[PDB]
């Protein structure tokens, strides 16, 4: 494809060619469990180079992204109505924290290490990867990103002379412009059952030439092919009935959401129309042509229309004088002894309502954007909602782990061997709310005491103290030595 | 060729076709023939004989008037059939009697 | 016995159904003597339609 | 008959030699009350491996899978609606939890075993299998599917040509792509009870031939004919009324969830419906051919027309200036006496509710879901709640059960019948919730400890000390001595 | 449909490529009647070019 990317294609070549040297056959359909959409190829003895690529980007490109766009669109202008706004800086606040002079993203390294210093040069590294998104002042912005989008990409920089010193600060890329796909890489008897090495490299869309809420879009108009090593990104575990129709956190509250405002907006237009008098003249124009019969109807609107209107700018009538009537009073000239030029007024905007079907709706809808139900001490709710911002931390978390390993990778201080032994687990942790943080820990304690409290008539008699530690205060043996050895330290 | 769906996959024929294909073999080899092993013959157990090289569903058309075969395909599909039989009723039973005599 | 194994079914839920059935059709006019189908099996494809 | 599954075949085969020679014959049952669909064969064709292709073109006449589509494409989008998703959650995130520093489910083999050497290799193979299924990272993904789809599948994979050690990661197969089936291999003189060994194997399909929103374009062909000991799978002991057709948990919820939708969707309707005004004017246009009468009618309605819009993006209204009149002044002519000519005013989506049905659905659909009454202490439902994710767990497992016992059969570290002698119990431990653990542990304590100290006054005159820690404080013997053995050393 | 890969492609960036050729020649004039190329399969070697 392009030589700009051949450090790349060296890594992606060469994971493909080892996954290609396991034998995973014998298996029907293609190991392929989320992600990427895959496309069907076959080849001649092992590979079609270009030729599957000719068919393989007209029939992904030309069939395909609509969606895409489309649920992007849509998140975006879910995003921007009153509440889910909310919702989601509550996702963000609590999934990105960090506070006055305490703990970022870190990569907690307690496994076992190669020599061991390895740790302080994949410290160093992590570092940077943080300077790489300016991790620690746009963090929020590129999780924000992620999880209302649902994904999130970036190109990753090599020098490309001296590529181990290379990798630069990342470069994001545009959503709805990314389509992640895989290659059934092979054919045969009765349908391939041949490994499935996929390669799962990327295809850079350009050119969203449409149009957008207030606005338009410009792109190039290239497809351009890419392995998948030069890439940093993430996505969420969501997909939508069919396929690999890969949706976000806000595509479950879409529905409500649109039906909601909807509805308020429902009550707004009832309650605005008929809100000023209305009433309808009838005049009687017969028996004349009409150049003439338009007379009756022009004179009296002519002089008894009501001409005022109401000054929003000033709560007054515009320019009226005197001040206020008592009553209108209004006239008629009738032709003939008959009342067919008359007045028949209209309802106004009376006070139906009972606008309370409302409340049941937003409560719906407010649970629907995935928070606790007393938002608008400790609880199963909180805990249950600490756990899902936990999970998209992890999901999120690869942002770290890519940049990282490729680096290390790239320049030398890991090989690939050692990354599949680490981890497992390098896990990178975040900061939690320090205020909550300690409000839970408190309220552990005094429940722990308690429970002391009220067995303390017999930690003498029938349980011992180290086991009360053990099963009242749930502390460790070694917790407990240690709790003891500083007592008796005090004691002198 | 003809239906552009597929080759054909199954084969019906008399019985000594199928004597034949049971006797020879059918691999890709020098020479060969010998007892009849390669199918079942016996009309008895089944219709269906076996598969030919693994590639066709061999099956026996005991009422073979002279001595014929005829190879055909079937897709995956329904409507790639050629052949089509939609029953909408079948097999229904009617049960009751006649009071007059009341015989069933 | 052996009467289905090669044959469709869909069984009809009224009697006296009916199938359809789509050919893609070339020459402008789909219904005229001579129009062709554009993926006929037998027959081969016209390279000279789509070109000189 | 694919040699590329041979090494599953040849333990289908191995086994199913051993039911020959079992003496489990004059049964009447097709000796399964839940699982595989049944058909018959004769013992001349069941004696061909060929016999499978046989079978699977029958069963494609029946396609059973068709339904099955249906059941699951509805019990995805039951797990799509809104309050219904979040039940599925719940129960997920108990089914499997999760937490730092903490386990994962593990095998504990605190029962009788062959040999210690055997039991270190069972929990490191237990551990490969969930690396396998990155169950640390998935398990849950791979749950919920399991518990809203009724079931799951996955494909083993042998090296082959060293299938001791090639032991590889299975590949989820999606419900919808496959059926279980077994076969009468028997016939007698009216009414065979022979032993019937079935073998009951798997079919492999795929289709997106039928509707789909997106990302749907793959078809097996035909069918595949795999070997039971090639497939993991499990499935929940929901079943329909007849056949073998297996239900998911959500099949509850297919009559309410959708009686909820219908009802929202008829309230929304309802009120979005007649909320804004609308009116219909008349004219009297009569004595003229038709296309001559509407001239008389346009004279009016292009002058009547209240050709104004409400902004829903900003909400200001579009061609209002000026601000807003005190009246909506209108006038209409006739051409005779006859009062004819006339603007009738229509409903009117009056707030009729009563928003009660909806609400009671609602209630219901919730409950429906499995789910704790006290969800939008320790009660008997939470306990009852438990029990039920104990039950979902103790159906999932097999899910490593199965792959534990192939892979260290295959490997030579344990016999068929070694497993057997064994399982009976080699149960596997889910983690649980610590926090709600703690609570449910500590309230039992108190319990327990203010029984005690009721009973303090007589302790030493008509029940003993043992007689409280035996009986309030539920201690066994061995642990009563144990722990005064501590208290003793204590004291001193 | 038949692969590519029965053909040369080289899938071009721009509208009409072109291809050079170089053709090892003999016989002191690269432009004559005559004049003969010097690897040409179907030729031996002017066997008495260099000699007689």
């Amino acid at each position: 494809v392009l030589s700009l990317f051949a450090p790349w294609a060296k890594m992606d070549e060469r994971n493909f060619k080892d996954q290609e040297k396991e034998d995973l056959v014998s298996i029907t359909a293609p190991k392929l469990d989320d992600g990427a959409r895959e496309f069907e190829v076959s080849s001649n003895e092992a590979a079609s180079p270009y030729n599957a690529a000719f068919q393989t980007i007209f029939g992904s490109y030309e069939p395909g992204m609509k969606t895409t766009r489309e649920l992007i669109d849509t998140y975006r202008n879910l995003m921007n109505n009153y509440e889910v706004d909310n919702a989601v800086s509550e996702i963000v606040s609590d999934a990105i924290v960090y506070e006055d002079d305490t703990e970022v993203v870190a990569l907690n390294l307690d496994k076992s290490k190669f020599s061991p210093k390895i740790k302080n040069m994949m410290l160093d590294e992590f570092s940077d990867v943080l300077n790489h998104l300016s991790f620690q002042r746009k963090g929020s912005d590129h999780f924000r990103r992620w999880y209302v989008d649902s994904r999130i990409f970036f190109h990753k920089i090599i020098d490309p002379k001296r590529p181990k010193e290379g990798i630069k600060e990342l470069r994001r890329l545009d959503p709805r412009q990314v389509q992640y796909v895989r290659e059934i890489i092979t054919e045969t008897e009765a349908g391939t059952k041949i490994v499935k090495g996929y390669k799962e490299y990327f295809i850079y869309d350009t050119a969203h030439e449409s149009y957008a809420c207030d606005g338009r879009m410009y792109e190039a108009g290239t497809k351009i092919k890419i392995p998948k090593a030069a890439v940093v990104y993430a996505h969420s575990g969501l997909v939508d009935c069919c396929g690999k129709n890969i949706i976000g956190y806000l595509h479950r509250a879409v529905k409500p959401a649109n039906q909601l405002k909807l509805l308020e907006d429902a009550v707004v237009i009832y309650r605005i129309t008929r809100a000023p008098d209305r009433r309808v003249w009838y005049v009687d124009t017969g028996n004349m042509p009409a150049r003439k019969a338009a007379e009756h109807m022009q004179h009296v609107m002519n002089t008894m229309k009501n001409r005022v209107v109401y000054d929003a700018s000033t709560g007054k009538i515009k320019n009226q004088q005197h001040n206020m009537s008592m009553t209108e009073d209004y006239w008629l000239q009738r032709r003939d002894g008959k009342a067919v030029t008359e007045v028949d007024t209209l309802p106004g905007a009376d006070n139906t309502g009972n606008m309370e079907d409302i409340r049941w709706f937003r409560q719906a809808l407010y649970m629907a954007l995935r928070v606790p139900l007393s938002r608008i001490s400790i609880t199963r709710d909180e805990l249950t909602f600490a756990k899902f911002i936990r999970e998209l931390q992890h999901k999120f978390e690869e942002v770290f782990l890519d940049p990282l390993k490729t680096n290390l990778l790239l320049k030398g201080i890991i090989t690939e061997d050692e990354w599949n032994d680490e981890i497992n687990n390098i896990k990178i942790e975040f900061h939690r709310d320090s205020y909550f943080a300690e409000l839970k820990e408190a309220e552990i304690l005094e429940r722990r005491i308690n429970m002391l409290t009220m067995a303390e008539p017999f930690i003498g008699k029938y349980i011992s103290h180290r086991t009360a530690m053990k099963d009242i205060l749930q502390m460790t043996d070694e917790e407990i030595e240690q709790e003891a050895k500083q007592i008796e330290e005090e004691s002198k | 060729r003809q239906t552009g769906r597929g080759e054909g996959n199954f084969i019906i024929a008399s019985r000594n076709v199928v004597n034949v294909l049971a006797s020879v073999d059918t691999g890709i080899s020098y020479a060969a023939q010998g007892l009849a092993t390669g199918f079942s013959t016996d009309t008895t157990k089944s219709v269906f004989a076996g598969v030919l090289g693994g590639k066709y569903r061999v099956y026996i058309d005991q009422y073979a008037k002279q001595d014929y075969f005829t190879v055909g395909y079937k897709g995956p599909n329904e409507m790639d059939a050629g052949i089509y039989y939609a029953p909408y009723v079948a097999l229904t039973p009617l049960r009751g009697s006649d009071p007059k005599n009341f015989q069933p | 016995l052996i009467a289905f194994d090669i044959c469709g079914v869909q069984p009809m839920n009224s009697p006296t159904g009916q199938v359809f059935a789509l050919r893609a059709v070339y020459g402008k006019d789909p219904v005229a003597a001579g129009a062709k189908e554009a993926f006929h099996p037998m027959y081969g494809p016209d390279a000279m339609f789509s070109g000189q």
